[PDB]
Parts: structure tokens; sequence; C-alpha cells
């Protein structure tokens, strides 16, 4: 129960890692799944404030 | 029993090959055989691979 414990908790972190992502103060960001952008409020295209979003 | 492994090797094949993404900029028009059947919208989407084309 050695390998597996370090296994999960490494390939968990780098998933995280590769979920995180920061958006510039300057700039703004726009999320792709597949083709489209993300839709919220009533069908209406969102756009990120400069702060830490996970994809 | 290696007939049920083919049949399941081709189904997952089948099941692989067929999904397909197009952008949000872009619409799909996809046609059943030769003839035009539909139009698409820009997400994530499932053909029958050799059967219709987008």
């Amino acid at each position: 129960m050695r390998k597996s414990v370090i296994a999960i908790i490494i390939i968990v972190l780098v998933v995280l890692y590769m979920s995180v992502f920061v958006v510039k103060e300057g700039e703004r960001g726009i999320t792709l799944r597949f083709g489209k952008v993300l839709r919220d409020d009533d069908n209406k295209p969102l756009v990120y404030e400069p702060g830490l979003h996970f994809k | 029993r290696v007939v049920t492994i083919a049949a399941a090797a081709i189904v997952i094949i089948w099941a692989a090959s067929g999904f397909y993404t197009i952008k949000e900029a872009e619409r799909g028009v996809v046609t059943r055989f030769g003839k035009f059947s539909h139009l698409v919208e820009p997400g994530l989407n499932w053909k029958p691979t050799f059967i219709d084309e987008v």
C-alpha cells in the first residue's frame, strides 16, 4: 500500500496543477470546451475576470 | 469467445472514431450517405463513420 498512495497523491497533484490557470490583470480569458464557449446566466457568453480559475 | 472480443473491438472502434468537435465559429453540415441530412451546432457530436460526413 506504499506505491499506490504516492502514485495517487502525485497524479492528483499533477491533475490539479494542470487544472489551475490564472488570468493576468491586463487580460481577460475566454474558455473553450471542445469548440463552443461556456454559457452562463441564460445563455450569455462568460468572460473571466483577472483571477485564478479552474479548468 | 474470440468472436465476442472482435465484436467488442469493432464496436469500440466505431464509438471512438465517431466523435468529432467543431469550433464555435463553425457550423457543421452532415449528410446521411450522399444526401444532406442536417446542420449541427458547434459542440462535440457523434456521427457513424463511413456512413455520413461532416
